[PDB]
RNA sequence: AUUCGGAAUUCUUCUCUGCGGGAUUCCUUUGUAGCACAAGGUGAAAUUUUGGGCAACAGCAGGUCUGUGAUGCUCCUCAAUGUUCUGGGCGACACGCGCACUACAAUGUCAGUGAGAACAAGAACUACUUGAUCAAAAGAGUGGGGAAACCCCGGAAUCACAUAGACCCACUUGGGACCGAGGAUUGCAAUUAUUGGUCGCGCAACGAGGAAUGUCUCGUAGGCGCAGCUCAUCAAACUGUGCCGAUUACGUCCCU
């Protein structure tokens, strides 16, 4: 696709705040980790998921990102 | 029929949008603005033989 | 066929009554006479030992008399029933080929024939209306 | 000893598999009828390519059978020459060095990248109101 | 150095076969074969004076290639598409008539005979005199 | 008799119904009952309604059309709660039912909507670490 | 022991150029052995300026209801139509059609922005001669006694020359004439 | 000995795969020599037919399918062996035949 | 318009003495300059060819091109 | 060495399919001023991957009371607007209009020869082989075989042919409308032709079509045949399937 829904942004921030220390900026392994931690029965969803759980994971190691608490 | 190079595509201007303007730069370097028929891109070579910007 | 013209080539050939293009080939020379088709028209070039691969016109007097003879009556030359075109006429019940003008005379005669005892046939085809049930 | 590989290649419905052995001198046929009989002189440049391309020294010692079923006339041409152009990649993988056979396969794709990899087109389906894939009913007004 | 049917043109076997029925002088060839059409789906007659003898050597390949073929079978092969006038065009089978014909040829010429509870399949001497003549275009 | 089975090779047993508060076909029929007696329209259709959402659904749509009220067709729908209406999923999250109700006039036809409570297709839940 | 193709086994793609430098990019001599081929050359907006010359040729023979779709007979009436060629300039076929659509199109345009002169695209004018030939000897031989090898090939040869007996080269003519008035 | 041919058809994808997947334990509990299972071709039933029930408006359609299952299991045991393998309760939809291959 | 079907005396000695002279030769262009059938056009130049007096150069069933034999 | 059609072993490259895997703007760069875009890479597939299905809230005095044992209110009701039987009509016309089929030819027509699909359906009617055949075709008639096992190695038509075949630019071997005389088949019943096959007529327009106008962006348009449905008999229609396979644009708000 092309632009991501608000299913999939809600989501997959969810994913990040829980579970920081599992994920790096590599898709393939975020997204076996993430078809462990997450319960949906649709693959093309999961997909997009660790798509942007990967995009947001590169932002942080950059500087803050807004709606993302670590805490 | 000199020839010239198009280095900058300006726009699509014409009604039914079936023109475009382009900058050529004189390879016979003079950059002067033509209507182009027909497809076109950057780098490619008319053959010579002004116009108002979009 | 690297054939000379012969001095006595005839452009235009006369055969029962009708005109004959003397530059066709055979066979398709004479299907211009009426009741004589292309399949029928190799037919009798067989019949009558004539190569189909000439131009008529370069055929003398002699084949000309054959072929008239052939289409004439093509039963003494074993010609099948089957093949010909009008097969047990309904007013006299012989069979035999019409060719030339006895096609339309006898055209004539079955539209006369249907109109005077006022049939379906008759009367349609004395109004000049379609007769096969077409719409 | 026996020497022997099986491929195959598809292009719209037409499936040819391939054999290659090795024997004693060079043999290709297709369907049964060897190569030089194969018409129209076209189609048969077309097959002859997954020959000339890489040259003919590289067949020295090999027979190729094809079976082809499915497709046309064309479809037909386009499966074999993958079968048989996919066949010597197979048998150089399998009893050569991977020197010899990385020179091969750069020289089929630098031609043509269908001599390796399937088409993948196919028939789009037909839907009602309409007379083919994407052409609607006339229309008229008055 | 020998050679066998399918390894040479199939028209140069045909029209070479077809020239050793004509001059031998042994087949048989039916009277009606002078006046039919070869199909209900043609037009005209064949028009090759010798199309008896074409024909007699494509059905003694066709079962070669297809043994136990039946005279349907070879009439899916011999069929066209016919002109029905103001109609679309269809597809007829060839009329197994002179199918029925040519296989009564080969047979009295020994190389045909009936096959395993169906079809035609061709003998010991029909092998032989099918692949004997592929040897004979094959060298010119 | 209708399928002439051989006696002894056919037999019936009744079931109960878990709750009746989540088959729009027992519900319709406690509908029309109501409207075949003197009932109002409104007052008959808020009982339906709260009735299946006290026993526990997800989404209830009650609809009512044809001659309520005058010479003039009209429809009266009451809807609550959630309840999808596209896709495929939507045939196994929803049960449906209808009924024509033979009034002193004309024709009456009442449909009721109830989505039972697989999860939903696009609904994702993250499961709480440790 | 490979060898470089040649058309119909016979035609040599070595020294094939353009005499032409505005068009030089959009012609391709890639050396093929025969016209057919099926790739998909319209997925991307510049991926015709790749495929041969002489294959754009024999697809824009497969024109109206009788020619559409025929593309193993289009092959062939090129194979007789390069024999022409050769037996009436004695020079190398391929030099010939590259030749001619260099010299079939106009090199300026009227069109209705205001009408006014206007340049055209070399993509154009190499799409352009293609379709006036094509066009041209269609049309020459429809109830004539030539063939349409032989109209073809009178096509090509005399657009290559630049000779006004051309159907491509007329239309050129005027058009390039009416552009001009309308500058 | 003899050759025993079981066929199952059912209108349902899930009861099918189901009560095949019941014989084949049952069968291995048996100690029984077993040729399969083999999936058959599905055989596709379509239906289509005109929306409006009076012919007006565009003109639409719809198409009904059905699909069909199949499976085959050959066994290597007598009559009675047979008769205790497949004694269960398969549920509704799903058919098995006994034949017995020659 | 008007072409003839077989040959006479003066043009069968024009198609044996200027014809193989001709750098290209066609049915269709030997047609209309001795104004004879294509039909007896093809014929003639099949003659010349099996008396190898022209050059085949291009052969199909329904096409064939000619040329001088040197 | 190469071909063709008894006994054996083994084995899943192709075929079959229930649940799975795979693609996510994933990677690089540009324009850059968070959301994103363009070109390229990886790759069977690169942008909603492709094609469909389902689709909110409101409305139309849109259609249907010829579907229904869904109905309000009406009408007729015993030589009846109920029901059955016989005959006719819905098919009538040198008039007008919408949508199709066949053509106006040589990139062709005719006569041969080659290679070669997919979706389907079948009484449980579909179909093979052999007679007929010491002589047209269509037909008749005998034995057998069935649902990935029979039909079936499913022998489709476009297509190809170095086929040393015919025709040669003309309303002509283009086109096949209209009509005549035999004969067979479905049916209780072919006279308004039920349909098919043989010979004849072809002297019926038609040589590319005024003003206007429809659909279409890749296995697509166009061309070509084949199944199903209606069905005792009849497909120039519709619903599907495969075969050959392009030109142009990848833009704009001029018309709607
Ligand atoms: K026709
Ligand atoms: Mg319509
Ligand atoms: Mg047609
Ligand atoms: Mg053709
Ligand atoms: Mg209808
Ligand atoms: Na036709
Ligand atoms: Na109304
Ligand atoms: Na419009």
């Amino acid at each position: 696709g092309k632009i991501r829904t608000k299913t999939v942004k809600r989501a997959s921030r969810q994913v990040v705040e829980k579970y920081y220390s599992k994920l790096n900026f590599d898709f393939y392994q975020n997204k076996r980790v993430i078809m462990d931690v997450t319960i949906a029965e649709s693959k093309k969803l999961k997909n997009k998921i660790a798509g942007y759980t990967t995009h947001i994971m590169k932002r942080l190691a950059r500087g803050p990102v807004r709606g993302i608490s670590l805490k | 029929a000199q020839v010239g190079l198009i280095i900058k595509v300006l726009g699509r201007t014409g009604s039914r949008g079936n023109v475009t303007q382009v900058r050529v730069r004189l390879m016979a370097n003079r950059t002067i603005v033509r209507n182009v028929k027909g497809p076109c891109k950057e780098n490619d070579m008319l053959s010579l033989m002004e116009a108002r910007r979009l | 066929s690297l054939t000379l013209i012969p001095d006595h080539f005839q452009h235009i050939v006369r055969l029962l009554n009708t005109n004959v293009e003397g530059k066709r080939k055979v066979p398709f020379a004479l299907r211009m006479v009426k009741g004589v088709g292309i399949r029928f028209a190799y037919l009798v070039c067989k019949k009558a030992g004539i190569d189909v691969e000439r131009r008529a016109g370069t055929l003398t007097a002699e084949e000309l008399e054959k072929i008239a003879e052939i289409i004439a009556d093509p039963a003494k030359f074993k010609i099948p029933d089957w093949f010909l075109n009008r097969q047990r006429d309904p007013k006299t019940g012989k069979t035999e080929h019409l060719s030339s003008s006895m096609v339309d005379t006898r055209l004539r005669d079955d539209l006369e024939r249907l109109k005077k005892m006022r049939a379906h046939r008759g009367v349609r085809h004395a109004y000049g209306l379609r007769v096969r049930g077409q719409h | 000893a026996l020497k022997q590989v099986q491929t195959f290649g598809k292009k719209k419905t037409a499936i040819a598999v391939a054999t290659v052995t090795k024997a004693a001198q060079c043999n290709i046929k297709v369907n049964g009828v060897p190569l030089q009989q194969i018409l129209p002189d076209t189609l048969r440049a077309k097959i002859m390519e997954a020959i000339t391309v890489v040259g003919s020294k590289y067949y020295s010692r090999l027979r190729i059978d094809v079976a082809v079923h499915g497709g046309g006339q064309v479809s037909q041409a386009y499966a074999a020459r993958q079968a048989i152009a996919k066949g010597l990649i197979a048998f150089f993988q399998k009893y050569h060095n991977e020197v010899e056979k990385a020179a091969l396969k750069d020289k089929f794709l630098a031609y043509d990248k269908f001599l390796l990899i399937a088409d993948p087109r196919r028939c789009e389906p037909k839907k009602w109101g309409r007379h083919s894939a994407r052409t609607r009913f006339t229309k008229s007004y008055r | 150095k020998g050679a066998t049917l399918k390894d040479v043109s199939a028209w140069r076997w045909i029209k070479t076969a077809a020239r050793h029925f004509k001059q031998e002088g042994k087949i048989f060839v039916p009277n009606c074969t002078e006046i039919m059409k070869s199909s209900h789906g043609r037009e005209r007659a064949p028009q090759n004076p010798d199309w008896y003898y074409i024909r007699c050597a494509a059905v003694l390949r066709a079962i070669y290639l297809r043994p136990g073929v039946g005279y349907g079978g070879l009439s899916k092969r011999f069929g066209n598409k016919k002109n029905y006038g103001s109609r679309p065009e269809h597809t007829v089978t060839s009329s197994t008539g002179p199918l029925h014909w040519a296989c009564k040829s080969l047979t009295k010429l020994g190389l045909v005979e009936p096959g395993a509870q169906s079809g035609q399949r061709l003998t010991r001497k029909g092998h032989k005199f099918a692949d004997s003549l592929a040897f004979q275009v094959q060298i010119r | 008799q209708r399928f002439n089975y051989k006696e002894g090779k056919l037999q019936l047993y009744v079931e109960r119904v878990e709750v009746r508060g989540l088959s729009a076909m027992a519900q319709v029929e406690s509908l029309r009952f109501k409207l075949l007696s003197n009932l109002q329209v409104r007052r008959a259709a808020m009982g339906i309604i709260r009735y299946v959402m006290e026993s526990g659904a997800k989404g209830c749509e009650v609809t009512v059309g044809g001659k309520i009220k005058g010479q003039r067709a009209k429809s009266m729908t009451f809807r609550d709660g959630y309840m999808i209406k596209s896709g495929t999923a939507h045939k196994s999250f929803v049960d449906s039912a209808c009924r024509h109700c033979y009034m002193r006039a004309g024709c009456i036809g009442v449909k009721v909507k109830i989505m039972l409570p697989e999860p939903l297709p696009d609904v994702i839940t993250v499961i709480e670490p440790k | 022991s490979s060898k470089t193709p040649k058309l119909f086994n016979k035609w040599s793609f070595e020294g094939l150029e353009t005499s032409e430098l505005a068009l030089r990019d959009h012609i391709s001599t890639t050396a093929a052995y025969v016209p057919h081929t099926s790739g998909r050359w319209q997925k991307r907006r510049f991926y015709k300026a790749r495929m041969p010359i002489v294959e754009r040729l024999a697809n824009g023979l497969m024109f109206k209801g009788r020619g559409n779709g025929r593309k193993l007979q289009a092959a062939r009436l090129l194979k007789h139509t390069l024999e022409i060629i050769h037996l009436l300039t004695d020079e190398n076929p391929l030099q010939v059609v590259v030749d001619a659509v260099s010299k079939g199109a106009p090199r300026e345009d009227s069109t209705r922005v205001g009408r006014q002169a206007v340049d055209v695209s070399p993509m154009r004018r190499v799409n352009e001669a293609i379709y006036q030939m094509c066009k041209g000897a269609r049309e020459a031989a429809f109830r004539n006694l030539k063939s349409m090898p032989e109209c073809l090939a009178d096509e090509i040869v005399n657009a290559s020359k630049g000779s006004s007996n051309s159907y491509a080269i007329k239309k050129k003519d005027e058009v390039e004439r009416v552009a001009k008035a309308n500058r | 000995g003899q050759t025993v041919r079981l066929t199952i058809t059912s209108r349902n994808a899930k009861a099918v795969e189901s009560v095949t997947s019941q014989l084949l334990t049952r069968a291995r509990d048996e100690k029984v020599t077993i040729h399969g299972p083999v999936r058959l071709p599905t055989r596709t039933l379509k239906i289509t037919t005109r929306k409006t029930p009076c012919g007006n408006g565009t003109n639409t359609w719809d198409t009904f399918e059905l699909k069909i299952y199949k499976r085959i299991i050959d066994l290597h045991a007598p009559t009675e062996q047979v008769k205790k393998i497949t004694s269960f309760t398969m549920e509704s939809g799903v058919d098995v035949s006994i034949t017995i291959l020659d | 318009l008007q072409n003839a079907v077989m040959f006479d005396k003066e043009t069968y000695d024009k198609l044996r003495s200027e014809v193989p002279k001709y750098k290209l030769i066609t049915p269709s262009i030997i047609s209309d300059r001795l104004k004879i059938a294509v039909s007896i056009a093809a014929a003639g130049l099949k003659q010349l060819c099996r008396e190898k007096l022209i050059r085949l150069v291009s052969c199909s069933s329904k096409t064939r091109v000619y040329t001088r034999i040197v």
